[PDB]
């Protein structure tokens, strides 16, 4: 269930796209 | 700028501890990675919930604080208060 947990986490994103 | 990094920083350092916990429960950790697994505006949106006093946001108090200080900084800029 670990996969299906992780689906898109925001700390991945790039700093822009957060911003 | 440096906001979003603080947030990012702590999401991550949250989402460790669920991985590091997620062997206690198994429908827990369900509600508990709904956080990390939705979509990455509907996150933001629920850690953007500083105001009044809901609380379900999990973002820590002095995050909160930076946000409610820059917040009344740019409200007095305006004229508003």
């Amino acid at each position: 269930v670990v996969a299906c947990f992780r689906m898109a986490p925001l700390y991945n994103l790039p700093r822009h796209r957060a911003v | 700028d440096d906001f979003v990094a603080k947030l990012q920083d702590n999401q991550r350092f949250r989402y460790n501890e669920v991985m590091q916990a997620l062997n206690m429960s198994a429908a827990l950790t369900a509600r508990k990675t709904k956080e990390f697994r939705s979509p990455p505006q509907e996150q933001i949106n629920m850690l953007l919930n500083f105001k009044d006093d809901k609380s379900e946001c999990p973002c820590p108090e002095e995050i909160r604080d930076q946000l409610l200080d820059f917040h009344e900084d740019l409200m007095t800029h305006c004229g508003i208060e």
